[PDB]
């Protein structure tokens, strides 16, 4: 039984990035075949592992972590970022065998008006920690003065809305990213 | 950044060496390429070669002529040229990323690039 | 005759913070008590002079730039600090002798659907020298292929809306800025 | 960032010393305050000194008591209290701000704060 890589890329809804969506795909038999055949992805980058020599490793999981991002800042999935989307919404490792995968998406999360349903991370106090995830909508303070959930001056919500219509640039449309880590333990 | 040497006139059926130093990265974690552009035309695909180095991918118009390496000891990669044949006769520029992309020949998957040598 | 002071703070209209606007103010009495009157200003901070003594000292003269940033970003106005606003906008020297005021107008600059007409530079290649101001609209080449005024994929424009609306948090609404700047010089 | 030290039972009508180190900043361009706060209201200001030192402001409660004082040769400032009445036992916290406003009362007008002090 091949591994489901139509449930992942073919879904039919994404999650935000700042609640990426993680799978964990094992026991099956890794064809990849079906990524190599596609010609929609803008980006297949793949660090620590070729490329093409995906097959060839049998690895323990396959851990895929899908979101939403804009155009501007797919290029901050990648070891050794910074930026929005880099330390507060999704961070990867110094040291990443995985490949990164993102393909334009205007046409299914852009509507008239506006598609305000994805939402990032503006806001954080620290840096995150690789492949950690943040779903808190505490107020945050900027200030120097307790909010205790107001959202008054300085106090802002971090969770800011993606303005995505099908009029933007091509580099401020959504981007759909599926990054496939490779984890491998002692164990079958 | 990416400093490059090498180029310039030629006999038309001698070699050419192009070299590529990296400056502000470790050289062991990037992987390099070389395109070339000549005025009128897209930007060309020369070569590409992974990390550690056994893995070496060409285009399809200069291979088995031009031979891609890199070597660590002194953060440089070289493009020795055999042929040059005078429909190559273009500026080179060297293009490194920290990953290993799938669609190599792209030169959107290249974060870094080089200066431009010799027409 | 006093100075023109209520023609830079009470202005039907303001500038985008990318094309700020500067007004030299010279030749009259400079009254800065109507500053020190004024309840509205939720920012006063004075860099090099102290807050009361600017009518002690006499100036050549005094650059009043006027702009209309978020509230998130009005603590980027200041000296050595960094950002959007600080480094591609409005740059403030390392040793800045003047005083920034900033004060809340939703009510002035959020329409209802959003009042789009207050733009700031999200891309520039590199960041601004101190009072110096960008007022082209040229492509960004934010990859490794020259746009050439296509904007594209990798090639965006970088004047970036501002979505102001009336039902934003205190911290997302327009505030309004206005950064007095000393200038003394071997002159009358 | 902002270290202090000082604070602690008193003997209720002798003197104290709290202390506001900075380890971070410079300390030469940076305008300093204290304020203190008691749980179960809001966060009092207690005084204010700029730049130099020759610039000081003290609250309407504590006028004449408290003395403000800041030394640079070994970045600190110091609020040397006199009377201590039973109704000022309170956390003092130590602000710091690259400039100085005319609302120095505001506690929204210090971006640095340090740690508190005993109550």
């Amino acid at each position: 039984n091949l591994c489901p890589f139509g449930e992942v890329f073919d879904a039919t809804r994404f999650a935000s990035v700042y609640a990426w969506n993680r799978k964990r795909i094992s026991n099956c038999v890794a064809d990849y075949s079906v990524l190599y055949n596609s010609a929609s992805f803008s980006t297949f980058k793949c660090y620590g592992v070729s490329p093409t020599k995906l097959n060839d490793l049998c690895f323990f999981n396959v851990y895929a972590d899908s979101f939403v991002i804009r155009g501007d800042e797919v290029r901050q999935i990648a070891p050794g970022q910074t930026g929005k989307i880099a330390d507060y919404n999704y961070k990867l490792p110094d040291d990443f065998t995985g490949c990164v995968i993102a393909w334009n998406s205007n046409n299914l999360d852009s509507k008239v008006g506006g598609n305000y349903n994805y939402l990032y991370r503006l806001f954080r106090k620290s840096n995150l920690k690789p492949f950690e995830r943040d779903i808190s909508t505490e107020i945050y303070q900027a200030g120097s003065t307790p909010c205790n959930g107001v959202e008054g001056f300085n106090c802002y919500f971090p969770l800011q809305s993606y303005g995505f219509q099908p009029t933007n640039g091509v580099g401020y449309q959504p981007y759909r990213v599926v990054v496939l880590s490779f984890e491998l333990l002692h164990a079958p | 950044q990416l400093v490059e040497s090498g180029g310039g006139l030629v006999e038309a059926g001698g070699s050419l060496r192009l070299s590529c130093v990296a400056s502000g990265l470790t050289f062991s974690d990037y992987t390099m390429a070389w395109f070339r552009q000549v005025p009128g035309q897209e930007r060309e695909f020369v070569s590409h070669i992974g990390w550690g180095g056994s893995e070496t991918y060409y285009a399809d118009s200069v291979k088995g002529r031009f031979t891609i390496s890199r070597d660590n000891a002194k953060n440089a990669m070289y493009l020795q040229m055999n042929e040059l044949k005078p429909d190559d006769t273009a500026v080179y520029y060297c293009a490194a990323d920290r990953g290993s992309s799938f669609y190599y020949v792209r030169e959107s998957e290249y974060t870094f690039w080089g200066q431009g040598v010799t027409v």
